[PDB]
């Protein structure tokens, strides 16, 4: 699982 | 589903893309003048993390972008990031002819770059194309454009992405036919612009390489995001 | 200079004309290869068609212009791009395949046989694949593979506004090509929109340029693939 | 340097 993943979503 | 992005006026998406603009991030407020690779590399990399956070919220609001698929959305941004911090640098470098405006708080010249091994070459590329952008006479509008169709076409091997980037020539075009030119001129400054994309792309690569000798030197520890997109380009 | 006086279709002839021969490899569907001598016909082939570049090179209107210091570092900047860019043009009827020459036609099945070349052999493919639906035209090409030429290594005291010659140069390739626009019944908007979508494929050509540039350091430091004199001197001037 | 001589022949 990426961090980009995560920030993204935000 | 269609794209909200292909129904803006030129207008609306310049707006657009004025609004989405990340703000001009500072460096720390040591005094000293980095020279040693140490103190540079922290500076340089702990700057480019916080610029990446700012980068992925705007490259949100890039018209089109977020009609994509996240998983595409993530291959865009890992193919295009270090680009998209070149561009900046050298459009907020321009005014500064000879040195790099890492930060309004971190001008740094040639004599800089030569105290890191391998820095000087990506230095002079970066001065440059700086000072190409200036004899141009790139106007702010041109350049959050060219900064969006690097996004949406540096990872682009896609129907949608392939008229999101025709609906941006349209409006480099616009922006242009706005400033007077003449049709020969519309076109001429169109191609002299797109060429130095694939300069861009060559400065990324070359830095790319030499963020992960860095890493490899362990020198300075990396963030975890930093490394996630550097590890992306292998 | 005889570049600036040219007219569209001068250049486009003149371009048409100093195009090189397609060459042959020396594969052989009844010999074994490995991974090591698959290469081996690659980098053999490039060094043969390295020679007929430097003499195409001569001929694109602006190039002799340049002095010998400066046509050598264009050449050694854009070599790959070129090559490059040739491969995924005669491959463009291949769907799914590169034809590296009329007796070595690759899929992606046997791109795999050789470790990380899949992802360059990907990219090729994609690339030709857009020429493909843009139905890019002779004539187009051999406008884009000169600015390559001329564009790659530009931006790498007094004397030189060799730049500025450089620059009027590329302006005039231009006109050329929104001249072949026009010419194909293109709308303004679609000329501008072609033109767009032709210079950022150049974007692609110096990524795949760089990262083959990578591959082909390592390929000489495993000492396993045999590379020309040639190769290796184009391949030292990416590294210093 | 190859490419030199090449390109001066
Ligand atoms: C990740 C940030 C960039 C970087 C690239 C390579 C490195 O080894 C270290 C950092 C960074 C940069 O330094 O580019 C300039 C040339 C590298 C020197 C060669 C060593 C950058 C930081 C912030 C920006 O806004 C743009 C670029
Ligand atoms: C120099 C030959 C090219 C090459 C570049 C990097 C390498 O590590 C190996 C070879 C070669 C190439 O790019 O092949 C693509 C890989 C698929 C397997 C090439 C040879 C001839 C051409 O006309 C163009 C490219």
């Amino acid at each position: 699982h990426k961090i980009l993943h995560r920030l993204l979503q935000d | 589903k269609n794209s909200l992005a292909l129904s803006l006026t030129a207008d609306q998406m310049v707006s657009a893309l004025l609004d989405a603009e990340p703000p001009i991030l500072y460096s720390e407020y040591d005094p000293t003048r980095p020279f040693s690779e140490a103190s540079m590399m922290g500076l340089l990399t702990n700057l480019a993390d916080r610029e990446l956070v700012h980068m992925i919220n705007w490259a949100k609001r890039v018209p089109g972008f977020v009609d994509l698929t996240l998983h595409d959305q993530v291959h865009l941004l890992e193919c295009a990031w270090l680009e998209i911090l070149m561009i900046g640098l050298v459009w907020r470098s321009m005014e500064h002819p000879g040195k790099l405006l890492f930060a309004p708080n971190l001008l740094l010249d040639r004599n800089q770059g030569k105290c890191v091994e391998g820095m000087v070459e990506i230095f002079d590329m970066l001065l440059a194309t700086s000072s190409r952008f200036r004899m141009m006479n790139l106007q702010g509008e041109e350049f959050v454009c060219l900064k969006s169709i690097i996004l949406l076409n540096s990872g682009v091997y896609k129907d949608h992405i392939h008229r999101v980037l025709d609906k941006i020539t349209d409006t480099l075009i616009h922006l242009m036919a706005k400033a007077g030119l003449t049709l020969q001129q519309q076109h001429q400054r169109l191609a002299q612009l797109l060429l130095i994309l694939s300069h861009i792309r060559h400065m990324s690569n070359k830095g790319m390489e030499h963020l992960y000798s860095m890493k490899c030197k362990n020198v300075v520890p990396l963030s975890d995001l930093l490394l996630e997109m550097l590890d992306a380009h292998r």
